[PDB]
RNA sequence: GUUACAGACUUAAGCAGUGGAGCAUGUUAUUUAAUUCGAUAAUCCACGACUAACCUUACCAUAUUUUGAAUAUUAUAAUAAUUAUAAUUAUUAUAUUACAGGCGUUACAUUGUUGUCUUUAGUUCGUGCUGCAAAGUUUUAGAUUAAGUUCAUAAACGAACAAAACUCCAUAUAUAUAAUUUUAAUUAUAUAUAAUUUUAUAUUAUUUAAUAUAAAGAAAGGAAUUAAGACAAAUCAUAAUGAUCCUUAUAAUAUGGGUAAUAGACGUGCUAUAAUAAAAUGAUAAUAAAAUUAUAUAAAAUAUAUUUAAUUAUAUUUAAUUAA
């Protein structure tokens, strides 16, 4: 009875069984729904400090399109910038996509301008975006190797980059391209995987617990609790959201050159319901309270010769 | 993959981010000598200009920086180096703030009114005013020198003149 | 040192990626200022073995970057489909909400232990001898106005003073003395910081007590103690003055200490 | 649990020995240690943090907030190549998947799944061809909604051919790769005499479409509708006279040609059987 | 498995330790707000665990009641004012209060706490004074000496063994020290 | 997925069947067989009185309930000062009425919040709670009666279109 | 706001060695351009 | 301008209203120098507009601005910061064109968003199979559910966007925390668990499903979410953009006026037409919740209206708190 009890007390655990959390690296924090992460008691200041982010933004998105002599014109997708304002510090961050050893000898464009942002001892964007916020600023910009990790990147690129693929009309090519960036993932067993995964994982805490065992709820020390336990079994398998399972894209808006009306086209792949949440302990969360936390829905509206127009995508990450 | 460099902490990086605030004699003065630095525009919150670069050393912190009413564009003047910075450090502002000292203007006595005015009634009256003025421009927070002016003002010693300047 | 890429001339004898590094660096910390060097390029020339590149090409991107790179030599590799080496955007902020996670509990366990050199055993001043409590505010990120807010609070009785001065002091006091409980308090907000409100807040106390201790041709000793802002302030809140009667208690009705005779039989100590 | 200090020397680095040293100091050795259920500061996993991991800490030299160092200072002037690639094992790959004429040896594999067929047998022997490509639609509520119509012929040129059909929403290439399924789902052994030409004249009705196909000495080639001479090919037929009377609706050409092939056709030796007599070819026992 | 675990790590496992309190004197009380809860709780919890380093007893992360700022605003950008759409924003607040210590060693947490702190998370520090009734800033100068060397006393590098150092802060160091400074007032 | 009830319900009846097999006569192979498809108490105070909390709307009724001759004292008052309506009092006392323990226990309440009726019944609630302890076997006649159900009515909120709950607007079809 | 904000102007002024490009501005120019171009450029302003 | 069923605030009961009165507000019409513009069947009419004195405003009268709010190009000159009396830069001034600017016109060029059908149950895709085929089946015999919702039967088997569920509020329980003076522990808030409830006896219809009874439970709601398509539904007056038109004027500033005009008409409301209903009074102050207070919330108390005083309204003056 009082090794049950003793149990009871210790009995905690990463969700996701049929005594458990939802651990930091299965959810996200819903300071991550925000992009102005801040609070401050003067509700002007942080309306002023809100206002500030909004233009740095703006400013950033400028910078990230360079040019070579008039020759090539490398425009750099950056995602909508989240700006972390702790008390000590700012960090405003964004994920960005850019298009033998040769190129350890000179400095590419994009490299340059990832300098200036926080290398140039003097000079550099950071310290000058400094004096704004009178706290010590830190731009942090993490590459992305493919367009479809991100949302906002990815209807950003096709929206700027992709222009003549989709102006008269969709290219066939282009649309087997989109429907074909992954290769059709049967979420369903994925996710009965993942749950399996911590189920087994649960069992062995509980194992340990019992081996541990034979007023006080101390159990033994820390090595036999967690005694298969490691950085490298745990971690990975308990990461949430690793595999876009489906996706859609939708272009709207006037493109069709000979038609004087609209044109909405969709393009639809895999699914937008998530079955981790369906059948086990982990349950799903909205993010402003609107949106599916593995949802993550964006557009992006250049504008034509014809006129304006806009690319929603929207990814559903397992 | 690699070990983790302990840097011990230390009094002396935890300075910078003591209280604004606390009620000790010596953070006072330390809290002081960070405002002095900051008026001056010493590098806290970004890295310093030393002899490395020569044309880009550029600063925001210019006599009217985020202001609207002096007309201009955003100037970048040059920051000195670390040497050849000078630092302002007044004694009205260390009064102020690491000692408790605070002027409360003068009450302006029967006599003075007196000498401007004729009847003695009058003259009460005028110097009534003035008291009330001066306890409610001590309540509100403007400057000075300006505050003192527009208590002068109030009172009848000085014009309404001397304000639209 | 960590002053090296400044001075192209020293690093020859590096090995040569150590090289690369340093002229890299050089070309981030003067990104616009930069100006090309012989014992860098001669550096350069002599990494080229490392990475294979040959010694006419190097010089060639050395003097000419990305221009010079284009003359030495694309397809749009956007859509292409997924090799399974990157994780997405809300994986990756999970990466790092965990990545922050254990940054905390690495400074959990080696710095603050560490912090436990900087302390020290609490040196008490006894009420009797510093009974007023200067409470200040600070708020850490922000610039609040509130910051300059300084509240001096005293139990009258705590304060050196006869029974009459007392009672004169009260007086005085008017709304600031609270009766139920013995307390005179006073906020000032008047002035630009926080130290000049309190010294302000000290001054006005010292002038009360002042006042409290004259006697001369003022006693006020017919007064009565005005309670109306306290009353008000009762009704204001709400009471539980209420308790359960003493003599409805029955302690005979009570549960009584249930025999476990193993748990006794355990009791060895 | 209250450890030596030349044990701890022995297993943990001389940086982090001071600091156990002042934790052991500070903290008794008679210690409850409570586990906090409603908020979790530690990980999931034990892990002795003294070793700063590749992908799951932060990259050391790289800005960010908790960064701990100076705003000249950050080790990171390359911006090419991701930053933290992924720990031990390279790939994030689930359980039974993969990396990615390859569409022919993609049907080529589905159909060996679905139905034991050998894969490189229609890699390599079965060649095809398209007989008919519409754009074709109906007529729903949403609006009209078209539909991309193949019809393609897959024949070994031995006398082993088949017709397919196929159809998708979504762009003909689509389609085509459905009716080569079909195709060779639907692969059938046409007789034909001296492997070249069928054997008697056919006369054959399929829906609208009247066929007559006369056979053909060797050397006159193939002298017929472009549908039939195009499954010809593919069926490994040479020789062949013929016209299309009534109908000439391609797609049932393409019908009624195979039928006609497989069922309007008696091989002699069939035929000698069915009324037990010779049924010698004059011109083989000739020799030419 | 013969790999001796400190009792540091053991702790940062598990939950954080609180020392009692002697004497209920009050020396500051820390709220803590923000927008929400997982990062404010944490950084709670990390605010506790380096207080028990020190001598101090901090209490706990006393939950004071959440706001609730709400706005209603009509979903289209012209008419159809019949769907309105409503929209929240709770200020999450919790209280850590120290209860004995010197105030220096509170200050060095209080210095620390802001140092590595969290990101969506505002903080209000309300310090506790207790002085004695009647005060004088008359005997002046030598006060100011006697703050300087306790100033000095404070931060005073003990072994330079690759510690934390910091620029702003020596050259505050030196700006005390100075004659200059020491001139200031007389 | 191809799981179907009709075929669960014939897995059941087979196993059940199986079960009911005489213990003494059942083997070893069925018993393996049939493995696979197996799977704080209230108390007095140290003054001998059952403390318990009712609500109801936003009323809350924390209640001391003592085994001393009936007397009641609502919010440190008597109870006809308190509750006005006789209703109210009425209700309060039902729990002790379908109980023949009016008169026999001590009531000391204390409520806050809501309004008097919502009080009242709160109060009630408690009460039936803090009898359940002094003698269990009466509490499934006690939520019989409908004393131990806490009553969840719950005042709705005013929706935007709409002028309260459920009122709406007037309606114009021309 | 706060007027001093950094503006694409200035991203000339600190960075001169990258070749930045406002898209907005660009897009403006191509529209006058083309306006330009076709005969329904702005009329030339009144001076007087 | 068809057939058959099923549904609910559809109808029927019922309770309270509108339609009559006066006022408020929106609309119309007409007026006006201007009564700014749009919304105008359900799906306009206290709607856009969560406050029209000036402003806001877009309208009108009279005045006066003309590279103007930007970006770039080309020149003269002046001031300030930095360096070791010169120079580099940053700015400002005067000009110089391209232009800037436009609540001007077209949501029948667009974006995004929204209304109605609609929380209605529909909308489709694979591989197989049927038909020469467009297509069909899947997506339905018959029933059932709130429901393409489960049964069943079926050349189908799976799968998607919807439905349901996860979500939020509220509820019950547990744990943690709060030195029970920031206390309301009768609380607040993080983390769990809990139900789309379960079990059994009977009575009708065919192993199940509805009724009833019983015993076990705190166990009973609301919110968000409103698919595809359609209505060339609404919006160029949130904002942006295409085309087009204005450029000493259709752009910009000031002073006043207007948006508040009034024959009839139309919605929404408010106050009424008195005794199952109105008014005075009720200080050991009968009983709430939710939310706001550094562009503030304003307590007690004095004075006048007012011979006592209370009430109500102002003034006097700011105690306390920027807040469990
Ligand atoms: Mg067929
Ligand atoms: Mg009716
Ligand atoms: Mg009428
Ligand atoms: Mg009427
Ligand atoms: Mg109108
Ligand atoms: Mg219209
Ligand atoms: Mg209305
Ligand atoms: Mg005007
Ligand atoms: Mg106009
Ligand atoms: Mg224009
Ligand atoms: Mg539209
Ligand atoms: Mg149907
Ligand atoms: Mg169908
Ligand atoms: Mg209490
Ligand atoms: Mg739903
Ligand atoms: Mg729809
Ligand atoms: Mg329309
Ligand atoms: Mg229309
Ligand atoms: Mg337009
Ligand atoms: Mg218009
Ligand atoms: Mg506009
Ligand atoms: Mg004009
Ligand atoms: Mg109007
Ligand atoms: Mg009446
Ligand atoms: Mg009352
Ligand atoms: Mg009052």
């Amino acid at each position: 009875n009082n090794m049950k009890r003793m149990l009871n007390n210790n009995n905690m655990n990463p969700a996701g069984a049929n005594g458990n959390i939802n651990n930091k690296l299965q959810h996200l924090n819903n300071m991550n729904n925000w992009n102005t992460q801040i609070y401050n008691y003067n509700k002007n200041m942080e309306i002023m400090n809100t206002m500030n982010d909004k233009l740095i933004n703006k400013l950033l998105y400028k910078m990230m399109t360079l040019k070579l002599n008039n020759m090539n014109i490398n425009k750099i997708i950056m995602s909508k910038t989240i700006n972390q304002h702790s008390l000590n510090k700012l960090n405003i961050k964004f994920y960005y996509y850019n298009n033998n050893n040769n190129n350890n000898y000179y400095m590419n464009m994009m490299n340059k301008l990832m300098n200036i942002m926080n290398n140039n001892m003097n000079n550099n964007l950071c310290n000058i975006l400094s004096y704004y916020y009178k706290k010590k600023v830190t731009i942090e910009p993490i590459k992305l190797s493919y367009i479809y990790l991100n949302s906002d990147i990815f209807s950003k690129y096709i929206s700027l980059n992709d222009m003549d693929k989709y102006n008269n009309g969709i290219l066939t090519n282009y649309q087997r391209m989109l429907n074909n960036i992954m290769p059709k993932l049967n979420d369903h067993n994925i996710s009965m995987n993942y749950i399996n995964n911590i189920n087994n994982i649960n069992n062995n805490k509980y194992n340990n617990m019992i081996n541990l065992l034979n007023n006080n709820n101390y159990i033994g020390n820390i090595n036999n609790i967690y005694n298969n336990m490691t950085i490298d079994n745990i971690p990975m398998d308990i990461l949430m959201y690793k595999y876009l399972v489906g996706w859609s894209i939708k272009f709207k808006g006037r493109l069709s050159n000979n038609n004087g009306r609209t044109s909405t086209t969709n393009l639809l792949n895999g699914t937008f319901n998530n079955k981790k949440y369906l059948w086990s302990n982990i349950n799903n969360n909205y993010k402003l309270n609107y949106i599916p936390s593995n949802h993550n829905l964006y557009n992006n509206s250049n504008i034509n010769k014809n006129g304006k127009y806009n690319i929603k995508v929207k990814l559903n990450f397992i | 993959s690699s070990e983790y460099v302990l840097e011990e902490p230390t009094p002396l990086s935890l300075l910078e981010y003591t209280p604004q605030v606390f009620p000790t004699k010596e953070s006072r003065l330390v809290n002081f000598t960070l405002d002095s630095l900051k008026k001056s525009n010493y590098p806290i919150y970004r890295s310093p200009n030393l002899g490395i670069l020569k044309v880009h050393d550029f600063t925001l912190n210019t006599p009217n920086f985020g202001k609207y009413t002096p007309g201009s564009s955003l100037i970048f003047a040059k920051e000195p180096q670390l040497q050849n910075l000078l630092i302002e450090e007044d004694p009205e502002d260390f009064h102020r703030q690491v000692t408790g000292e605070y002027q409360l203007l003068k009450p302006y006595v029967k006599k003075d009114f007196e000498k401007l005015t004729k009847s003695k009634d009058t003259v009460s009256k005028l110097v009534q005013n003035s008291q009330v003025v001066r306890l409610s421009l001590q309540s509100v927070v403007m400057g000075s020198e300006e505050k003192k002016l527009v208590y002068d003002v109030c009172s009848g010693m000085k014009p309404i003149s001397e304000l639209q300047q | 040192s960590a002053d090296l890429y400044m001075h192209p001339e020293k690093w020859k004898g590096l090995p040569p990626q150590r090289i690369l590094e340093l002229y890299w660096e050089r070309m981030a910390r003067l990104g616009s200022e930069y100006k090309p060097n012989k014992d860098e390029l001669n550096a350069l020339l002599t990494t080229s073995e490392y990475s294979n590149v040959p010694v006419n090409d190097i010089k060639k991107l050395y003097h000419r970057g990305e221009q010079g790179a284009i003359d030495i030599k694309n397809r749009d590799n956007s859509l292409r489909p997924f090799m399974f080496d990157e994780l997405p955007s809300q994986a990756q902020e999970l990466v790092a909400q965990h990545r922050e996670q254990r940054f905390y509990n690495r400074l959990a366990a080696y710095e603050l232990p560490l912090l436990a050199q900087y302390r020290q055993e609490y040196k008490r001043p006894s009420p009797e001898s510093h009974p007023v409590t200067y409470r200040y505010t600070s708020y850490v990120g922000e610039e609040h106005p509130n910051s300059r807010k300084v509240v001096l609070s005293v139990k009258t009785k705590e304060l050196g003073l006869e029974e009459k001065s007392l009672h004169k002091f009260r007086i005085l006091a008017r709304s600031r003395y609270d009766h139920t409980t013995d307390i005179f308090k006073m906020s000032s907000d008047k002035f630009e910081h926080a130290s000049q409100n309190a010294r302000y807040l000290h001054d006005i106390l010292q002038r009360l007590l002042a006042e409290s201790k004259d006697l001369t041709e003022d006693d006020f000793s017919d007064v009565p103690l005005d309670t109306r802002h306290t009353i008000a302030k009762s009704l204001r809140k709400k009471k539980r003055d209420y308790e359960f009667p003493e003599h409805w208690k029955r302690p005979e009705d009570a549960p009584k200490k249930k025999f476990d005779i193993v748990d006794q039989l355990l009791s060895t100590l | 649990q209250h450890y030596d200090e030349s044990l701890l020397s022995r297993y943990y680095p001389e940086s982090l020995l001071k600091s156990i040293k002042l934790a052991q100091q500070t903290i008794p050795e008679d210690t409850k240690f409570r586990v906090s259920r409603n908020v979790e500061f530690a990980p999931p996993y034990l892990d002795d943090f003294t070793k700063i991991h590749p992908f799951w800490d932060y990259k050391p030299g790289m800005p960010h907030l908790h960064a701990q160092e100076e705003n000249n200072n950050f080790s990171i002037f390359r911006w090419d190549q991701v930053q933290q690639p992924l720990p031990g094992e390279g790939n994030i790959l689930p359980p039974g998947v993969s990396l990615p004429k390859s569409k022919s040896a993609d049907v080529a594999a589905g159909l060996h799944k679905q139905t034991g067929v050998d894969p490189d047998y229609i890699t390599r022997k079965l060649t095809m061809k398209p007989l008919v490509m519409k754009r074709v639609s109906n007529q729903t509520g949403k609006g009209k909604i078209a539909s991309f119509y193949a019809l393609v012929v897959v024949g070994d040129k031995n006398g082993m051919v088949g017709l397919g059909e196929g159809k998708s929403r979504e762009e003909m290439s689509k389609a085509i790769f459905k009716a080569h399924w079909d195709a060779v789902r639907n692969l059938k052994e046409i007789p034909r005499y001296e492997n070249r030409t069928i054997y008697g004249d056919i006369d054959f009705r399929y829906h609208g479409v009247k066929l007559h196909l006369r056979s053909a000495k060797p050397g006159f080639g193939l002298r017929v509708n472009h549908v039939i001479f195009e499954i010809c090919e593919c069926a490994g037929i040479k020789d062949l006279s013929g016209k299309v009377y009534k109908s000439r609706n391609d797609m049932n050409i393409a019908k009624g040609t195979i039928e006609a092939f497989t069922k309007a056709q008696k091989t002699l030796d069939e035929v000698a059987l069915g009324r037990g007599k010779k049924l010698v070819d004059v011109r083989k026992v000739y020799y030419s | 498995s013969t790999r001796p675990y400190p009792v540091n790590v053991e702790a940062v496992y598990y939950a954080p330790l609180k020392l009692p309190i002697k004497y209920g004197d009050l020396v500051a009380d820390i709220q803590l707000r923000s927008y929400d809860n997982e990062n404010l709780d944490f950084y709670s919890d990390f605010i506790l665990r380096t207080g028990y380093y020190l001598g101090i007893p901090l209490t706990g992360p006393k939950p004071l009641p959440t706001r609730r700022e709400r706005w209603t605003v009509i979903k289209s950008p012209f008419v159809h004012a019949k769907s309105k759409e409503n929209f929240e924003r709770h200020t999450h607040k919790r209280l850590i209060r120290a209860w004995d210590t010197n105030p220096e060693v509170l200050q060095m947490l209080i210095a620390y706490i802001t140092k590595h702190s969290m990101a969506g998370v505002g903080m209000k520090c309300n310090f506790f004074q207790r002085s004695e009734i009647s005060l004088d800033l008359g005997s002046d100068a030598n006060g100011l000496e006697k703050s300087l060397s306790n100033i000095d006393e404070l931060y005073s590098l003990r072994n330079d063994d690759k510690a934390q150092t910091s620029a702003v802060g020596q050259k505050v160091l030196e700006l005390l020290d100075s004659p200059d400074f020491k001139k200031h007032l007389e | 997925t191809k799981l179907k009830p009709t075929q669960y319900t014939q897995l059941l009846y087979m196993l059940n069947k199986l079960h009911n097999i005489d213990p003494q006569l059942t083997n070893d192979e069925i018993t393996s067989e049939l493995s696979q498809y197996y799977k704080k108490i209230k108390t007095l105070d140290e003054f001998g009185r059952s403390i318990a909390v009712g609500k109801r709307k936003s009323s809350t009724a924390k209640v001391f309930v003592v085994r001393g001759t009936g007397e009641i004292l609502v919010n440190g008052r008597q109870l006809n000062d308190y509750f006005l309506k006789m209703k109210d009092r009425e209700s309060i006392m039902y729990p002790l009425q379908v109980i023949e323990s009016v008169g026999k226990y001590n009531i000391f309440a204390t409520t806050s919040g809501g309004g008097p009726t919502g009080q009242a019944e709160s109060i009630m609630h408690a009460i039936a709670k803090a009898l359940v302890v002094f003698n269990p076997l009466l509490k499934s006649r006690l939520h019989k009666a409908g004393v131990l159900t806490r009553d969840y009515r719950h005042v709705e909120r005013k929706k935007p279109g709409k002028k309260k709950a459920r009122k709406m607007p007037t309606w114009v079809k021309r | 706001g706060n007027p001093d904000i950094l503006k694409f102007r200035h991203l000339k002024t600190l960075y001169p060695d990258i070749e930045f490009v406002d898209l907005e501005e660009q897009y403006r120019l191509s529209m006058v351009e083309a306006k330009k171009r076709r005969g329904k450029g702005a009329p030339k302003k009144m001076k007087k």
